[PDB]
RNA sequence: GCCUAGACCGAGGACUGCGGUUUUUACCUAGGAUGUUGGCAUAAUGAUCUUAAGUCGCCCGUCUUGAAACACGGACCAAGGAGUCUAACGUCUAUGCGAGUGUUUGGGUGUAAAACCCGUACGCGUAAUGAAAGUGAACGAAGGUGGGGGCCCAUUAGGGUGCA
RNA sequence: AGCGUGCUACUUAUACUUCACCGUGAUUGCUGUUUUGACGCUUUCACGAGUAGGCAGGCGUGGAGGUCAGUGACGAAGCCUU
């Protein structure tokens, strides 16, 4: 009778406690890292503002490091594209319009977007837009299914051998280009992103230069998905 | 709409089942699906995809390839596995004692196997004394020695079998395949 | 069964699996082997080739019952010895007595060559034989006696 | 490039240490700093139109 | 819901698909058939057309075969018909034949209504 | 069966990163820096108004 | 429909919910819902009477009186989203109003003798606070209308 | 960080998970809607048919690059109406036996064209090649090398055996 | 309410985002609780245009072996009918 569905509830409870006293020192690993993640944030842009004002001081000129990562979304329907940019949209796992995808920038792949630039719009993403579209919209590809973020145990079962243990470590990651990169940006599926609230300019396929969308709008590019996600 | 990498709703183009309607092999997939989902044996999982294949790819184990295949270094006690039948072979000077698992047995088979002191076992038998396969050794019969496969990829200088009902000098033999007659192919 | 045919699935659509442009039409590139040297050249020179023209000498009212020589190689030959006294003559055969083994009463003309006997005499009447097939009978200690 | 990745491997060898010998793509550049000692930026603007046949 | 407890059942399509000039000619029956022409503004999909089956219309699986009440209907041709749904009172109906009897009808209702079996029909 | 939002639902945030709770606690999204009141282009950094 | 039986792994049992965890919390009433303020009647029989607002029962209802000698609207209760509440307030600070709540106005033409004797101590209090304000009684018996060119999105109320 | 207006939705169905608050089965907003009130059951509610209104909708079938076409057949309706069967075959699948295989030409038998039983021959296969006269398949464990599922010994790795 | 140009808001496709349902493909697990369905059940993800054409799963018809000891002159079959 309820014997064994009451005997299954206690062994339940007791395994229960024994995994959350577990589970607690991991979070507060997890938590200790989001901490330091956030000290280092802060630090490094004082650090930069810092430097800046005192090249201006100086007599001098302070050039900022070259952005070493870009959000690229594809804004371009599936019809009437050239096979060479059309493999090289396949090959960012953009195969459908408003897909976005995290590439660490290098010479490979700057051609690559330079490639797909007629048909994506890209940008160099901030902190909290990475956390926006994590958060929301971020999933992972496991057994080649959408699993949705929902559980820092999800990215610890599939990120824990490359030292990722949360939903901050994996923010963090993106965002000062790890040593991992690739593994965190392969397991992301591509995030799904709606439409703009508030629309595109008047003609999307031209550059942003030109007064079109496409091309490298670098730090509109969070305004931008902050419209769309 | 999606730019597709692959094609899309593709069966996976193995057998998932016997297209045979016989009942009691249906049994002997419903042992092994079993075994093959819960012992993290490689053994079971193989007999699983084994069960399935059709005539043609369960070609027939002679009982000269048993005999070979226990001639192999530290092999004369494994347990002989053939998911279909074990025929008979005159050619043979001796046989051993073995023990055999086989979906079916010829007469000749059964009769040489007892003969020499072995056993003649079904494959359900194998699963109670060896539920992971241990100790056992998966003999395969000859699938390019059909006569259909004579014919496949045929073609000029290929030294394929031709379709062809008849055979003599008078059939398929001068315009083509002779230099005296044009051109060799 | 006609219910299992394909044409029960045609109905209702229009060309019957034919196709609209090319239909099926009564005999396009001709009948039977029609065509064998100039448009079906392609054909029968990549899968028969061979097919055209005349090789060796006619045989006016040939017999083949003149030819009747089946073959039996050496590794099936002990297969003629009566089975229930197979291993009764493996044992006790010897010069002085070994089995005989009368292949032409069996349905055979000539012996051949392949496979290995068993290191023991036999006495093997055949009409033909190879030269390897009586090296091997006399390695195991037997003999060929010629037969008609 | 085998032959100085074997050379490479076995130094760090010799000193207890890691080299790493995949290649890399070209990065982008870090920070750095312009001085304008003798260097004062000089102001340009477009020039007008002129015929020169 | 009298029966076995459903979700709210949803019908895709309520109205009858009619076969495309079923409406035109006599001689063209409104038992559905596809468009097979080469110039057919049905085959084609064009806007204004007549709609067309296809598999997103099947019905909710969990809904899916039960009637307005909740029940399966299940045809009935004798009294030991109803043996079969003995067990299953508050998920199946009985249906009875159109060709029984006058006499074997009555006898049909009588035996449900001591089984508890609902009976669809129970005027004729 | 049902996927909630972090940035909505607040267990949800907390269950996903435990160090927003110190991030709310100490108004880590509205905390001061403390430096002097200076201004370092007064001297050839003017040549942006003129050349 | 066809000749297709029931199985026998077809049960009848109906399964229970699972435990929901949709744990109640308390309504939040509108900043302009005030104990004394007059309110509008927007639906219902006495649609279009100014009322007086007395208490927030525990059904989520506002207990309101007309007065009834003044309105002809008893004490009863209105929802507040059927509601509109005007700023005009009375101190009902010496009105007693504890013994009303739900069963009170539990249901059973004829009216109960306790209500008619509420409704006198209620009304008494209501009365003389309400000859305070001039045309206060006035404004109370007189109904409620939209006039040609009354724009609800731009009045205060 | 905070307050606030509206809309749509409520899939799931004992428990199990992660958190949070711990008020250590204490709860919670935390693996998907509950609570409460009114009304209706001669009915509020829902479907179909007809019809109006709004909006969209060119005649199907065919050959065709292109058909609503000023391309052809078709006034209407009912019934009939078009990839069949056979001889010989290729691929694939199932079945029986298996170096053999096929009872059915025939003979036995019968409750009589069935079913049941029988065997010699013969066909194909078990040997090829050459125009033919003719000859006719083991150097070796019926070979070596690189892989190779599975199996054996191990102990990441590693070693052994390795059918197709 | 034309031409060149800039700005704010707004309109709506079978496209995109979230959710529901149908089907297809894959996927998690299911026998000392397998329990009269394992050709079954179940978890999860992704996808769905189509002439000629291929394949699959079904609907219907004349007749045949078996079964419902089935329906039926107390009305079979046929036919008309919001
Ligand atoms: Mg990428
Ligand atoms: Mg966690
Ligand atoms: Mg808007
Ligand atoms: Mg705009
Ligand atoms: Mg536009
Ligand atoms: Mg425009
Ligand atoms: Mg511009
Ligand atoms: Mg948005
Ligand atoms: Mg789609
Ligand atoms: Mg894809
Ligand atoms: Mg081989
Ligand atoms: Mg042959
Ligand atoms: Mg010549
Ligand atoms: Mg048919
Ligand atoms: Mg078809
Ligand atoms: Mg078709
Ligand atoms: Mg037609
Ligand atoms: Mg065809
Ligand atoms: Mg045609
Ligand atoms: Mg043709
Ligand atoms: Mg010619
Ligand atoms: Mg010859
Ligand atoms: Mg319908
Ligand atoms: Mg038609
Ligand atoms: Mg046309
Ligand atoms: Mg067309
Ligand atoms: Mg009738
Ligand atoms: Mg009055
Ligand atoms: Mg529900
Ligand atoms: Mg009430
Ligand atoms: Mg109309
Ligand atoms: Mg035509
Ligand atoms: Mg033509
Ligand atoms: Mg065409
Ligand atoms: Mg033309
Ligand atoms: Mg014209
Ligand atoms: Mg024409
Ligand atoms: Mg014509
Ligand atoms: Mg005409
Ligand atoms: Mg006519
Ligand atoms: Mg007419
Ligand atoms: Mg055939
Ligand atoms: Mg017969
Ligand atoms: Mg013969
Ligand atoms: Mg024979
Ligand atoms: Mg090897
Ligand atoms: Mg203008
Ligand atoms: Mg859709
Ligand atoms: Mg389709
Ligand atoms: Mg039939
Ligand atoms: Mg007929
Ligand atoms: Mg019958």
């Amino acid at each position: 009778k309820e014997k064994a569905q009451q005997k299954t509830a206690e062994e339940r409870a007791a395994a229960k406690k024994v995994r959350k006293a577990a589970n607690k020192e991991k979070r507060k690993v997890i938590f200790d890292r989001a901490a330091a993640y956030q000290k280092e944030y802060t630090e490094a842009e004082r650090s930069v503002i810092k430097a800046k004002r005192d090249a201006k001081a100086s007599n001098s000129y302070y050039v900022d490091a070259q952005p070493k990562l870009v959000f690229v979304v594809r804004i371009k329907g599936i019809n009437k594209i050239p096979p060479k940019p059309r493999k090289v949209l396949q090959l960012l796992r953009l195969t459908q319009i408003n897909a976005g995808v995290f590439v660490r920038l290098t010479k490979a792949t700057s051609e690559l977007i330079k490639l797909a630039e007629p048909y994506v719009a890209y940008g160099y993403p901030s902190l909290s837009t990475i956390r926006q579209l994590v958060y929301k919209r971020g999933f992972g590809k496991v057994n080649k299914q959408r699993i949705a973020l929902s559980d820092n145990a999800i990215i610890e079962a599939n990120l824990g051998k490359f030292n990722i243990l949360s939903i901050e470590d994996l923010i963090h990651e993106i965002y000062t280009v790890g040593p991992n990169f690739k593994q965190v940006s392969n397991f992301l599926w591509p995030f799904k992103l709606s439409n703009p609230n508030g629309g595109f300019r008047a003609r999307k396929f031209q550059h942003f230069i030109q007064g079109g969308d496409t091309g490298n709008r670098e730090q509109f590019i969070n305004a931008l998905v902050k419209q769309m996600n | 709409g999606r730019d597709h990498t692959s094609k899309q709703h593709v069966r996976s183009g193995h057998r998932t089942a016997p297209k045979s309607d016989n009942v009691y092999l249906q049994l002997l997939v419903k042992l092994y699906s079993f075994l093959a989902r819960r012992t993290d044996a490689p053994f079971n999982k193989v007999i699983l995809k084994s069960l399935f294949l059709s005539k043609i790819n369960r070609p027939p184990v002679s009982v000269s390839r048993i005999s070979r295949a226990l001639k192999q270094k530290g092999a004369a006690e494994k347990t002989i596995v053939v998911v279909g039948t074990v025929t008979d072979d005159n050619r043979l000077l001796e046989f051993p004692k073995a023990t055999i698992a086989a979906l079916r047995f010829t007469a000749g088979a059964k009769d040489r196997i007892l003969k020499n002191g072995g056993e003649a076992i079904t494959l359900d038998q194998l699963a109670l004394r060896a539920p992971k396969g241990q100790n056992t050794l998966i003999v395969r019969g000859p699938r390019n020695s059909r006569e259909a496969v004579r014919h496949f990829g045929f073609g000029p200088h290929k030294g394929k079998a031709p379709r062809i009902l008849s055979k003599g000098r008078k059939f398929e033999r001068a315009r083509g395949r002779r230099r005296s007659r044009g051109f060799k192919v | 069964p006609t219910r299992l045919t394909k044409t029960r699935k045609h109905r209702g659509n229009v060309s019957a699996g034919k196709g609209r442009i090319g239909k099926h039409r009564k005999h396009p590139g001709g009948r039977g082997k029609a065509g064998g040297q100039h448009h079906h050249r392609t054909n029968l020179d990549k899968y028969h080739p061979g097919y055209f023209g005349k090789v060796g000498m006619r045989y006016f009212h040939k017999q083949q019952n003149h030819f009747w020589r089946p073959e039996i190689n050496l590794d099936k030959l002990w297969t003629l010895v009566d089975s229930e006294k197979k291993d009764e003559y493996l044992s006790k055969s010897s010069a002085s007595a070994a089995p005989v083994i009368d292949t032409l009463a069996h349905g055979y003309g000539k012996v051949l060559g392949k496979g290995r006997l068993p290191e023991v005499p036999v006495i093997v009447k055949a009409r033909f034989v190879s030269k390897l097939a009586e090296e091997k009978i006399r390695a195991v200690g037997g003999v060929v006696e010629l037969v008609a | 490039r085998v032959k100085s990745n074997a050379a490479k491997k076995r130094e760090a060898k010799a000193n207890g240490e890691t080299v790493y010998l995949k290649r890399q793509a070209a990065k982008p550049r870090g920070s750095r700093i312009i001085s304008t000692e003798g260097n004062i930026p000089q102001t340009l603007a477009p020039v007008a139109y002129e015929t020169f046949i | 819901a009298t029966s076995v407890p459903h979700p709210k059942i949803v019908k895709k399509y309520t109205k009858k698909f009619k076969r495309h000039h079923s409406d035109r000619y006599h001689r063209v029956a409104e038992n559905w058939r596809k468009q097979k022409g080469i110039d057919s503004c049905v085959r084609r999909r064009f806007r204004g057309t007549i709609p067309q089956p296809n598999i997103g219309y099947g019905s909710n699986k969990k809904t899916k075969f039960l009637n307005p009440a909740g029940y399966k209907v299940y045809l009935v041709k004798n009294v030991k018909d109803l043996d079969v749904l003995l067990l299953h009172t508050k998920s199946y109906a009985a249906e009875i034949a159109s060709s029984v009897s006058s006499r074997k009808r009555v006898e049909i209702v009588a035996k449900a209504k001591k089984l508890g079996v609902k009976v669809t029909n129970p005027k004729g | 069966v049902l996927k909630k939002n972090p940035l909505k639902n607040k267990q949800v945030l907390l269950r996903l990163n435990p160090y927003a709770k110190a991030y709310a606690a100490e108004k880590v999204g509205s905390a001061k820096v403390e430096q002097a009141k200076v201004k370092p282009s007064k001297g050839q950094f003017a040549e942006v108004l003129k050349n | 429909m066809s000749q297709v039986a029931p199985k026998w792994y077809q049960s009848e049992d109906v399964p229970a919910p699972k435990q929901t965890r949709k744990t109640a919390r308390p309504q939040k009433l509108r900043a302009s819902l005030v104990p004394g303020t007059v309110l509008i009647l927007l639906a219902g029989r006495f649609r279009g009477k100014r009322v007086v607002y007395l208490k927030n029962l525990e059904d989520n209802t506002l207990l309101v009186s007309g007065p009834f000698k003044v309105n002809g609207v008893p004490l009863r209760r209105v929802n507040a989203r059927y509601v509109i509440a005007t700023s005009t307030k009375v101190n009902v600070s010496g009105v007693d109003v504890s013994k009303f709540n739900v069963e009170y106005f539990a249901r059973e033409k004829e009216i109960k003798a306790e209500r008619v004797a509420d409704q006198k101590s209620v009304d008494a209090a209501l009365l003389s606070e309400i000859k305070k304000t001039p045309l206060l009684k006035q404004y109370l018996a007189a109904s409620f209308s939209l006039k040609n060119g009354d724009r609800p999105h731009l009045l205060k109320f």
